[PDB]
């Protein structure tokens, strides 16, 4: 879940 | 006057955003291009582009990064649409009332967020607003305090530390204010119409879920979103 | 010579052939522009489209209609990749040994698929893959009966009706054999060569779907993907 | 679950 918001904010 | 540590937070602040808002928007030739809802694949590329811009920027505000993941996903998810409306206004044109990306192919007219799925009961109040931001007159240190106190504001749904969060908030709102008293002739009532604005925002926020929920749920449409898009204003926790 | 039934058959399947591939391929201009993982962003497009396509021509076979949704999902999600090696053979040059998508922007050779994220342990078994294809000479009517067989292939994880797609398959495969008998001259050999490309297509989906789990486990990467190339080159049952 | 699949799918 978030995978792309979890990256990103590194 | 103001204190190095405030003096600290604009500096930070407006560095942040020169860091994520390109004035040449030469990246918008990479988007789907748009066409004249023809216009959906390219305002969700634009909108894409800018959420990945919007967490650059959050990740550069003071303390922003100190916060729980969650926390940062949650302040996300609330504020991304009321940044990117805010961060906007910096293309907007009173003129043209339209947003002018440093050429025609993107200059983004309402009629063209109309073939994107959107009714005037989100872009009149949209374009008032603009308008009336734009009237402001915002000093660029103005403009990003904004959206950083914005960004962090406590009351979303979703966080966690809502003591940490206001503190942040609060730390933003004092400099701002002082900022208003001892830099902008004239701006006694200044830092009360910014405060009006983040309330516009919450409106423009609610209408904006309201449609972008009648677009996910047809897939013919939702499938033209991008995967950043559909995470970010989708629902879950 | 052939009956009825099957050349009502060759008929469907043409049809449907012709109206879900654009030898203009005007549509190419919306897809996000190419760039010499610069490609990335241009082949999802590409291929997004190219899955829509294959949806289409899918829904026009025979029988396949018929089916229950899951059997559908269920073909769709094992053979889409490989449908669409096989449908871009014809715009495939043995001169070029590129694919030549009436523009050169739009020729992809090798090296643009290497800045896609993927590696020659792709690439070459792809690219001799169309050369031996493009060296059939195909009628084509023996290209979609090929693809309509590589589509309703039981023996795929997930189809619930086994018996019922391997009699589709069958039926194909039946008016194929006579097809290449009848009015194919020299085509002793053909129908054999053709099943041994179905053979290689297998081998060519496993090391693609090795390759897209290395990307897709990369939000980064995977966030250039479009919606319905993750939902059909997804795991999700 | 296959939420594009299934419409286009019709
Ligand atoms: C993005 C910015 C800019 C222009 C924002 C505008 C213009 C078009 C319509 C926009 C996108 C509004 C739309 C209702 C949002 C459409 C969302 C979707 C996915 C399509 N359903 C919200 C801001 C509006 C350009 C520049 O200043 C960058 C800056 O981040
Ligand atoms: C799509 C077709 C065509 C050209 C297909 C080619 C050319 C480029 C590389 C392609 C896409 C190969 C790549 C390994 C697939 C990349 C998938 C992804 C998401 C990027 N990871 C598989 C077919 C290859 C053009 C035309 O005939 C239409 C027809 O459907």
């Amino acid at each position: 879940r978030h995978k792309i918001l979890h990256r990103l904010l590194q | 006057m103001l204190s190095d540590e405030q003096m600290q937070i604009i500096n930070s602040l407006v560095e942040a955003h020169h860091k994520t808002y390109d004035d040449s928007y030469s990246d918008f030739v990479r988007f789907r291009p748009p066409v004249r809802l023809s216009m959906l694949p390219h305002l969700a590329d634009l909108v894409s582009y800018s959420i990945q811009k919007v967490i650059g920027f959050a990740k550069m505000i003071p303390g922003f990064r100190d916060l729980t993941a969650e926390d940062q996903i949650a302040l996300l998810k609330s504020s991304a649409i009321e940044i990117i409306m805010l961060r906007s206004n910096q293309s907007f044109s009173l003129e043209d009332m339209s947003w002018s990306c440093g050429g025609p192919d993107f200059k983004y007219c309402i009629n063209d967020v109309t073939k994107a799925g959107h009714t005037l009961e989100l872009l009149e109040p949209l374009v008032k607003f603009q308008v009336g931001l734009k009237k402001l007159k915002l000093h660029e240190e103005e403009h990003v305090l904004l959206m950083a106190i914005c960004l962090l504001s406590p009351d979303r749904p979703g966080v966690q530390d809502h003591v940490r969060i206001e503190a942040l908030q609060d730390r933003l709102c004092d400099v701002l204010q002082a900022y208003i008293r001892i830099q902008h002739p004239g701006g006694r009532l200044l830092y009360a119409k910014m405060i009006q604005k983040l309330a516009d925002l919450r409106s423009l926020n609610e209408e904006h879920s309201k449609q972008y929920r009648s677009l996910s749920f047809q897939p013919e449409h939702s499938m033209q979103l991008t995967p950043l898009v559909l995470e970010v204003f989708g629902s879950e926790v």
